[PDB]
């Protein structure tokens, strides 16, 4: 017998099966409708400190693998599903799911109702929760550790996951046929773009490399005056975990760079804080967007796209200035998706263009930064 | 974006009558497009021919054609309503192939009928394999090995280009319909040539194998603003080379990456837009190399399909609805998603939170001497499916669905059986129907999952969940009950396993592990269908059972409920006849104000659509789940008389255990059911039946048999000519009967309040007795039997209804010899012609039928007096004769149709021929008649033979039917039967000399010799007749044009008094 337990904040139990690592997680608990794109999701920096439900029973089916990982590690606090295949069944495995997680050491539960769990987050809202899972795993001490939880709302988790020292990334994406690139030469990309690490995917890295990019990776804190020292084409705001609002030295350096004529792209927080840097104001969603089935209205073009989704806060549109224009909308709740500035070469957009896991769909995304950049490197 | 200005009356072109690879899929289908464009305020013409369909409902459009599928038929339709528009993706490929005729025939420009859903172009393009594969290389996808060929000599080259063994798909052509797989020269020329004649265009796409590789479908929909969604994946349990619609297959897919699952669903967009739909939906096959993930497109099919049908119930988005407003203009932004009570767009990529999981249900046994293997070419004739939080809760309880009478893994080979591996390796190695259970055994035997995947091709993410459910049940029975502890059963309970399975492993009834469960507070919670996995709430009761905690059932307080209880998946004899009649208790018990609540598992039908009724339970049809739903809701009765033989079956246990069946009592249903009861009550009311008795021993036979007299009806059915042919069954080979030779077969449709007796519909069947009613063609009225000879049977109806108790539907089955009536069978349910009748009636029999039961009398109901139509009825049916070469196409005392089809004429003749061209008759007005009858028929057959004369035919017979032929002054052609010389009979029919032909046999020898004519006839597409009465009626529609007139069902109904 190995037990396993999940309790939220409300006294609400789950009692299941361990299937990770052995201890305690907590955190923020949310629930993700991907059908495929677990490994992705695990490893996905946004999540640090989130409790991720899986909505689709049946996880681990295809094991894991390298390339599968969005960062260098894991970030989810604890992973909680309804079931955890015999086998991983995949010519891309290299390592079935629980061996994986005690490898990375997260708490795991498995044999939960988590249909229960999601219509309970989306109906009341974000919950903190924590997992148990060892010999006789306390309930009131799990109520305890999820009540004693801060939460996340005004949270800076950016400056948590940040790379310490900055770097160059030069590496585009995965194939079928080739697998993932080997990393190129600088001579070779023709533009030079910084991107703040706020908590990175490695995907957005690649897909930028992939359109001409070199990129140098700078700390979530880096100075406005050492970036615009480094005459970057462009410069790049990632996704990443917790609340943007309490991000001032992300809001001060972006400010600055919008002083500019530089072209600023920001996905997913780099969005938020693009948003905010501008005078626009962030909120906290009840449940959030985590799936991959989302439709996105561009409604400037009157067409949807599906899309990867991943935050829990938003940017109010009825407090956008007016030099911030709407660019996209999500068709699920007409929250805000997409901004461009009416003044300055800066875009963002709230969802992921860059997927892994989810649709291609919003892909095109990144072109328009480009085109900015090209222009930016005309004049 | 919004809706077309342009378009204001559009013509939807049906599916016909049901038949193996189309089925009631495209009844759901076309009653959804149907209902959807009339919400938008169109105009709405259709033309079915199949009259068991929802779709042809009189309310559900305002001008429908129960017509023949034929170019020209419908051209009368066109010029008579003037349609602005045309969709034809909803019928199979019998409306893709249709809408074509018409456009190469200028129908479409003559009356300026626009097409809409899917282009000519389109359909073309995926239809033509060398199209479609031209387009692949456009589009930089990837298609296997493959050659074209119009002809045997083109085939044999690409056979020997890509190999054996190779795959035969025709252009054309869908549900494997004219190809296969050939292992030899041999059955690559049987197979070539059956392809090529049955191909519309004549071709042939022949391909290397990738038997084996993982099978793959996506269903896609499109708008034309290029807006695209993937609203379903599915993952075959069975791998490449068993056919999608007979493999096992779940959704949504389950072994590929989120990277793998990108490209296809990519590939899957470029192909909609390369192939170009580019308003409404589409599937697209794949098949993927389980070593290296390599992806293979295998084809397209644009339109509504058995998968899109699947894909809708599996997700709860309504597919064929979407599409019918996209072809019209809509776009999906704009419209609301259904089940999430419309505060979510259409435009989104569905998210579910469980296992869905669809098993083929087959027919072999029908028809023994057919090759039994699964290929790719459909022979399944219907489909279950089950909803599961986990694959293996899926994969279970749609086992027990499947009414085949498994509770599960139920074991097929014994243990102690020592040549049980060889068995077992043959069955896994070469797919049968049962290939399922024998996967089970192997693993029963020590066969490793290993061993398995080696064989079967079956991944292994599935067999390992079949092995370990095997070593749960060994655990079971070696614990028995004692060892079931509460931990343990909840255990089991969310795998899957069935009361019946768990009692049968521990020697226990089956209701002492469901009373063990409440002890345990062990009953399963019921979660919803709402297309998000939970992320949005729902209005729509849409549910499956499973073992987990919370229940979203929620069931109402505030109303008076009535269940329906569906057939589950359909099966010869157990058509989408019960389903309409379902569907009916459901549409009118709700509109009277009943709260009313479904229970079925068939994916295809209208029952399972979540519209038809207040609640659904999408739940296998077994006493199990029915008593949990019951449990809960408290209904105030139960319906178990519209669904076929399936809720039959249940009825005394569920009143046993303390159900609210409401209708006919389950006592009153077996006392006409049982034999010993039934020959009681005939005489108690002094009513004819044939001479019968009970035997045990052969001798006891002969006897018995020498005292009810030759024929004799042996009770798989056969009819024993002598003493001598006795033996010859009893050994090959219980009730006897005496066989009522030259009878009219009649079948009398009622209702009965315990008030009075509406008779519903007299139905005089061509075939005489012996042929069984659901295999003969019939008439309303009747076209020969007298008023007074009709009275009597009314009368004795009548009689009947009120002794066993009837309150509801019945149908009763008489045999009039000599001007005498007698008594075949009393059913006391709703039988499959009741569609039929309220057809050709107008009258709603299954609705009245469900009124009376819930309790308003006819009387009550305005529905008093019997109607007669002032016009013929006839129906036909369709035989799947040609799925199964090897089988004789001829007919008896079992039935073995699938579907069937109405004519509707001035004259008995005229809806005959309506009848037969519906049914797909190749019969002409002109040429050869080949006349071959049996001595019994030899007088009779003089008539005939002038009749056709007169038509303008030439005659060829054989021997003896020449003779008296001869001796009446008809002189035909001779022909010699095969044994007689050259040329006979078969090279006669092979070279195209007939176009029609009369074939009657008597006596198990006779027939087994003749055997070559039937088959002869049926592969080279020759229209023949195994009745002289079929004979006769075929004779008189010559006289008729099918074509002349048409008339719409509404028309139909007005002029009636
Ligand atoms: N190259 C092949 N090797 C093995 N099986 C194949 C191959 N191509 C197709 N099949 C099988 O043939 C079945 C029928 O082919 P398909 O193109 O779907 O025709 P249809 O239109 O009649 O449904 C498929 O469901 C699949 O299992
Ligand atoms: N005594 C009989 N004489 C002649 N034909 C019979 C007789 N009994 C049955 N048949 C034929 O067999 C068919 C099937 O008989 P029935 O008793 O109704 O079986 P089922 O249960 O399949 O309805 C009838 O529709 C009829 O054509
Ligand atoms: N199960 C129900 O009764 C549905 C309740 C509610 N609308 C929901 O979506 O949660
Ligand atoms: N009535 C029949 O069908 C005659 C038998 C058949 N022609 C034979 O070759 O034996
Ligand atoms: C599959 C249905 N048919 C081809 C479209 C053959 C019965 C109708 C003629
Ligand atoms: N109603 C049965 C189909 C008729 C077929 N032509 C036969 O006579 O055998
Ligand atoms: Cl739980
Ligand atoms: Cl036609
Ligand atoms: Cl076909
Ligand atoms: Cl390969
Ligand atoms: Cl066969
Ligand atoms: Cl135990
Ligand atoms: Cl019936
Ligand atoms: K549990
Ligand atoms: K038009
Ligand atoms: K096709
Ligand atoms: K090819
Ligand atoms: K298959
Ligand atoms: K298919
Ligand atoms: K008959
Ligand atoms: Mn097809
Ligand atoms: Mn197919
Ligand atoms: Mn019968
Ligand atoms: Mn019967």
């Amino acid at each position: 017998i190995k037990s396993a337990l999940l309790v939220l904040e409300d006294g609400t139990q789950f009692h299941g099966r361990a299937i990770g690592a052995t201890g305690s997680a907590v955190g923020e608990v949310v629930f993700n409708t991907s059908m495929t794109g677990y490994q992705e999701i695990l490893t996905d920096p946004s999540y640090s400190r989130q409790i991720v439900t899986l909505t689709y029973p049946h996880i681990g089916n295809v094991g894991t693998n390298d390339a599968d990982e969005e960062s260098s590690q894991v970030h989810a606090q604890g992973l909680v599903i309804r079931d955890l295949p015999l086998i991983a069944s995949n010519f891309r495995n290299t390592e079935d799911l629980s061996s994986y997680l005690k490898r990375h050491n997260i708490v795991a539960i498995a044999d939960i109702d988590t249909r229960k769990l999601t219509r309970l987050l989306r109906e009341k809202g974000a919950q903190n929760g924590c997992i148990i899972a060892g010999d006789n795993p306390d309930a009131a001490l799990a109520l305890e550790k999820a009540r004693a939880f801060p939460g996340l709302n005004g949270m800076d988790l950016a400056k948590e996951v940040t790379t310490a020292e900055a770097y160059s990334w030069t590496q585009g994406s995965w194939t079928l046929t080739g697998g993932l690139p080997q990393a190129k030469k600088e001579d070779e990309l023709p533009f030079h773009v910084v991107a703040y690490d706020f908590g990175a995917k490695r995907n957005i890295l690649r897909m930028l490399v992939d359109r001409g990019c070199r990129l140098t990776i700078v700390p979530a804190q880096t100075s406005a005056e050492d970036v615009l020292k480094m005459n970057p084409d462009g410069i790049f705001l990632s996704n990443g975990p917790g609340d943007p609002a309490p991000c001032d030295y992300a809001i001060t350096a972006i400010q600055k760079f919008l002083e500019t004529d530089i072209p600023v792209f920001g996905i997913c927080l780099g969005h938020q804080l693009l948003a905010l840097a501008s005078g626009a104001k962030t909120v906290k969603m009840k449940f959030g967007h985590h799936g991959g089935n989302h439709p996105v209205k561009d409604v400037e073009k009157n067409v949807v796209m599906i899309t990867a989704q991943n935050h829990g806060f938003a940017v109010d549109e009825a407090t956008l200035p007016a030099n911030l224009r709407v660019t996209h909308k999500s068709l699920f709740d007409g929250t805000l998706q997409g901004i461009h500035r009416t003044d300055k070469p800066a875009f963002s957009f709230q969802g992921h263009p860059e997927a892994s896991p989810g649709p291609h769909d919003a892909a095109p995304l990144f072109d328009h930064f480009i085109e900015l950049i090209e222009q930016y490197r005309k004049t | 974006m919004p809706k077309r200005t342009d378009i204001k009356s559009i013509l939807i072109l049906g599916a016909g009558p049901i038949v193996i690879g189309q089925a009631c899929e495209f009844d759901y289908s076309g009653a959804q497009a149907c209902k959807a464009l009339r919400e938008e305020g169109y105009r709405v013409i259709l033309v079915n021919s199949n009259p068991a369909t929802i779709m042809t409902d009189p309310e559900m459009a305002d001008a429908t054609y129960i017509e023949p599928i034929h170019w020209e038929v419908v051209r009368k339709i066109i010029e008579k309503e003037r349609p602005d528009a045309v969709l034809p993706t909803m019928g199979g490929q019998t409306a893709l192939n249709c809408a074509l005729e018409l456009e190469r025939q200028g129908v479409l420009e003559e009356f300026g009928v626009t097409m809409i859903g899917a282009t000519a172009d389109a359909i073309d393009k995926a239809e033509d394999r060398r199209r479609f594969d031209v387009a692949m290389k456009k589009i930089g996808l990837e298609t296997a090995r493959s050659g074209i060929a119009h002809t045997m000599e083109e085939a044999l080259a690409v056979a020997a280009d890509v190999g054996f063994p190779c795959i035969i798909r025709p252009s054309f052509t869908m549900g494997g319909s004219g190809g296969g797989i050939a292992y030899n020269r041999e059955e690559f020329e049987e197979i070539c040539a059956r392809g090529l004649d049955l191909s519309p265009t004549k071709e042939l796409l022949i391909d290397e194998s990738l038997i084996g590789w993982k099978e793959y479908e996506m269903e896609v929909v499109r708008d034309k603003n290029d807006n695209c969604i993937i609203v379903c994946s599915i993952e075959n349990f069975d791998a490449m080379g068993i056919h999608t619609g007979d493999s096992i297959t779940v959704a949504p897919a389950q072994t590929l990456t989120d990277k793998e699952y990108q490209i296809m669903r990519n590939a899957s967009m470029a192909v909609l837009r390369e192939i170009g739909v580019e308003t409404g939906g589409s599937n697209v096959q794949f098949a993927v190399n389980p070593k290296n993930g390599r992806l293979i497109v295998i084809e397209m099919n644009p339109r509504v399909s058995r998968s899109s049908a699947l894909a809708s119930k599996a997700t709860g988005f309504p597919i064929a609805k979407v599409a019918a407003k996209l072809a019209v203009g809509y776009t999906l932004d704009e419209l609301m998603n259904d089940i999430t009570g419309g505060r979510t767009p259409a435009s989104f990529e569905p998210s579910i939170d469980y296992v869905v999981t669809k098993i083929p249900r087959f027919n072999f046994e029908k028809f023994a001497g057919a090759n039994d293997r699964l290929t790719t070419q459909m022979k399944s004739v219907g489909e279950v499916m089950a909803i599961g939080r986990t694959q293996q809760e899926s994969l279970q309880k749609a086992l027990r669905g499947l009414e085949v009478g498994a509770t599960g893994f139920d074991p097929k080979v014994s243990l102690d059986d020592p040549e049980a591996l060889t068995k077992i390796r043959r069955e896994l190695k070469d797919a049968g129907a049962d290939r399922i259970w024998y996967i089970a055994d192997a693993f029963r035997a020590g066969l490793s999952v290993d061993g398995v995947f080696n064989l079967t091709n079956i991944d292994r993410w599935f067999l390992v969940q079949i092995e370990e459910l095997v070593r749960l049940e060994e655990k079971v029975a070696e614990v028995g009950i004692t060892g079931l502890n509460a931990d343990f059963l909840r255990q089991l309970k969310r795998k899957g396993f069935a009361d019946a399975r768990l009692a049968k492993l521990a020697g226990v009834r089956e209701a002492e592990i469901r009373k063990l469960r409440d002890q345990y507070d062990l009953h399963p919670v019921y979660k919803r269908v709402d297309t998000c996995a939970a992320e949005f709430a729902t209005d729509t009761a849409y549910m499956y059972s499973t073992y987990e905690e919370e229940c979203e059932a929620n069931p109402s307080t505030d109303r008076e409920k009535i269940m329906v209880l569906g057939g589950g998946p359909n099966r010869i004899g157990q058509g989408i006849e019960f389903d309409y009649c379902c569907v009916h208790a459901s549409l009118a018990l709700r509109e009277d104000g009943y709260e009313t609540i479904m229970v079925n598992c068939n994916p295809e039908t209208v029952s399972t659509d979540y519209d038809t009724s207040d609640r659904l339970y999408f739940e296998p049809v077994t006493l199990e789940d029915v008593l949990e739903i019951v449990r809960i809701e408290k209904p105030k009765g139960v319906i178990v008389q519209y669904g076929g033989q399936t809720p039959l079956k249940l009825a005394r246990a569920l009143e046993a255990a303390g159900v609210p069946v409401i209708g006919t009592s389950p006592d009153a249903i077996d006392r006409a059911e049982d034999r010993e009861r039934f020959q009681h009550a005939v005489e108690r009311l002094k009513l004819k039946q044939p001479a019968n008795a009970t035997v045990t021993a052969i001798e006891m036979a002969v006897e018995k048999a020498k005292e009810i007299g030759y024929p004799l009806v042996v009770r798989a059915m056969e009819i024993v000519y002598d003493e001598a042919d006795l033996r010859r069954y009893f050994q090959t080979a219980v009730l006897l009967d005496h066989f009522l030779d030259d009878a009219v077969e009649v079948d009398v449709d009622a209702i009965c309040d315990g008030e009075m007796v509406l008779i519903g519909g007299i139905m005089e069947h061509i075939e005489q007795a012996g042929v069984h009613s659901g295999d003969s063609a019939c008439s309303l009225p009747a076209y020969t039997l007298s008023q007074e000879i009709q009275d009597v049977m009314r009368q004795q109806v009548q009689k009947l209804a009120f002794e066993l108790q009837v309150r509801g539907l019945m149908n009763v089955q008489f045999a009039v010899k000599n001007n005498e009536v007698y008594l075949i069978e009393v059913n006391p349910r709703a039988a499959r012609t009741v569609p039929f009748v309220s057809k050709a009636t107008g009258v709603p029999l299954a609705k009245v039928a469900a009124r009376v039961m819930a309790g308003k009398s006819l009387a009550e109901q305005g529905v008093t007096k019997e109607v007669i139509p002032p016009y013929y009825s006839v129906k036909e049916v369709v035989l799947p004769f040609n799925k199964f070469p090897g089988v004789d196409p001829l007919l008896g005392p079992e039935m073995r149709s699938t579907g069937e089809v109405m004519g509707v004429g001035r004259t008995f003749a005229e809806a005959f021929a309506k009848a037969q061209l519906g049914s797909n008759s190749t019969m002409k007005k002109h040429g050869r008649a080949l006349l071959s009858v049996r001595e019994g028929d030899k007088e009779r057959v003089v008539d005939l033979a002038a009749k056709l004369l007169k038509q303008g035919f030439e005659l060829d017979a054989t021997h003896g039917t020449a003779i008296v032929l001869g001796e009446a002054g008809i002189n035909p052609r001779l022909v010699n039967k095969v044994h007689e010389g050259r040329p006979h009979i078969q090279d006669r029919i092979k070279n195209g000399e007939y176009t029609y032909i009369i074939n009657t046999t008597s006596g198990r020898r006779a027939i087994e010799d003749s055997r070559v004519i039937r088959r002869s006839a049926l592969q080279y597409k020759v229209h023949y007749d195994t009745t002289l009465n079929g004979g006769f009626a075929t004779a008189m529609a010559l006289n008729a044009d099918a074509t002349e007139k048409v008339i719409s069902v509404q028309e139909m109904h007005a002029q009636i008094k």
